[PDB]
């Protein structure tokens, strides 16, 4: 699920990765999404961090102090 | 005082404020259990708008359903309508938590959720015992124990009421959106009690199957081009149980309402279960030729 | 004029608010002596952006979807009958 996601996310693709990722058959959980959200931040792609919010990601818990100390 | 009725009711209750709490049993009488909700929490209902949702905690939140779950809250309120859910803090269940937080800080919802003892680990046993860290924090009377929330469903809609018209009867109207095995057993057990249920076919995978579905091989392989991993991972057997138990729920076709993806105005979920409830009450043959 | 109006009122706001002759003493008297509300913005925050939502959805354009969606119906029956036909023949 991840490096599938990864390579969407490498080009701009909202609806492909809506239907295909998060079309519910398989459960990917919400803490799986940090790693890729950080690289929405800098690939500066908003709609992919609309939808990683969205699709049950915490952002207050992504913001750990290791996390805003890097970025 | 009602605390000692509850004592030989039920003991081992506790009640939680940061919100009241209980402890259910499959031998408790659904009559009594509501007669003691209406004697001492809560007033009779005019209306009562069940939700099943799948137990699993992940879930996607579209917009469309947002906005149509948003809706379905404002028209509970506007109607005082009861609610229940399975109340496990996850995905829709969070959703409608907040969206009657919100309503309520902008007279009052009942977001009654029944879940399962032996799923939540932590135990908080008392007196007003308070505890943190599944278990839903927006939820009012959150309480826990399938069976128990029909036997009950089924009580109340027997209950004779003396206001809503709708021949003394409480619509108590089934919603079922999403995509789960569960969600269809209560849909099918929801339609043996001749229950009116809607559905949208805008997200949920077994929902859109059966909106695209109003023969075996039809139902075959719309569940596989809709529950690809389900159907996979699904057994032999339980294909034969999944099968029967859609075939029955299409027989009575007239309850089973579905909300179309072309409709986008405001008003959608009123229509809905409003065609619902008149569909119940016209075809019930009781009552309907007034 | 208004947001010179908020300056003065804030000015005259500001001060001991005493009448002009009568300051002094209190300029002597001083020198010896000396969250419901967010929630309510967040909730109103999600109507505007509900609202802000519908105003460009108003553009009723969704008559070209249901148009495509019904030719795709169409031609979804028109393969079914070629088919039932060929299973006939």
């Amino acid at each position: 699920w991840n490096g599938q996601l990864k390579l969407l996310l490498e080009w701009n693709q909202l609806d492909l990765a809506s239907d295909e990722i998060f079309t519910n058959d398989r459960r990917w959980e919400s803490a799986d999404l940090q790693e890729v959200m950080f690289t929405a931040l800098i690939k500066d792609r908003p709609k992919f961090v609309r939808l990683f919010l969205e699709n049950g990601l915490n952002l207050q818990k992504f913001l750990t102090n290791e996390v805003l100390t890097e970025l | 005082d009602l605390v000692n009725f509850i004592q030989a009711n039920f003991d081992a209750f506790g009640d939680i404020q940061f919100g009241k709490y209980l402890r259910l049993s499959c031998d408790t009488d659904s009559e009594t259990l509501y007669e003691l909700l209406t004697q001492h929490w809560h007033l009779k209902t005019p209306n009562l708008v069940i939700s099943v949702t799948g137990g699993a905690k992940n879930f996607a939140l579209k917009p469309r359903m947002r906005k149509i779950f948003s809706r379905l809250i404002y028209i509970a309120q506007s109607k005082g309508a009861w609610i229940l859910t399975g109340g496990t803090h996850y995905g829709l269940m969070k959703y409608i938590g907040e969206v009657v937080r919100d309503n309520t800080i902008s007279e009052n919802i009942v977001a009654i959720g029944i879940a399962a003892w032996g799923m939540v680990s932590n135990r908080d046993t008392l007196f007003s015992a308070q505890y943190i860290m599944i278990l839903d924090n927006n939820h009012t009377h959150l309480l826990l124990v399938a069976k128990l929330r029909n036997q009950l469903e089924k009580y109340i809609s027997e209950r004779t009421s003396q206001d809503s018209n709708y021949g003394g009867k409480i619509p108590i109207v089934c919603f079922a959106q999403g995509g789960g095995r569960e969600t269809l057993k209560a849909i099918n057990t929801s339609v043996k009690s001749k229950i009116p249920c809607v559905v949208v076919e805008g997200s949920g995978q077994i929902a859109d199957v059966i909106a695209s579905l109003v023969t075996s091989s039809m139902v075959k392989e719309k569940l596989v081009r809709f529950l690809p991993r389900t159907v996979s991972r699904l057994p032999e057997e339980e294909i034969e149980s999944w099968i029967k138990w859609l075939k029955e729920i299409l027989e009575s076709s007239h309850l089973l309402t579905v909300i179309k993806m072309e409709e986008a105005g405001d008003e959608i979920v009123s229509n809905a279960i409003s065609y619902a409830l008149y569909k119940a009450f016209s075809t019930n043959e009781q009552d309907k030729d007034n | 004029w208004k947001f010179q109006r908020y300056f003065l009122v804030q000015e005259y706001c500001n001060r001991l608010n005493i009448p002009f002759p009568f300051v002094v003493f209190a300029y002597f008297y001083m020198v010896v002596k000396k969250n419901e509300t967010l929630a309510w913005e967040g909730v109103m925050k999600e109507n505007y952006l509900v609202k802000i939502n519908t105003k460009a959805n108003d553009n009723s354009e969704e008559m070209r979807h249901r148009f495509r969606q019904l030719d795709s119906k169409l031609n979804d029956l028109k393969s079914l009958l070629k088919e039932i036909a060929n299973n006939i023949k």
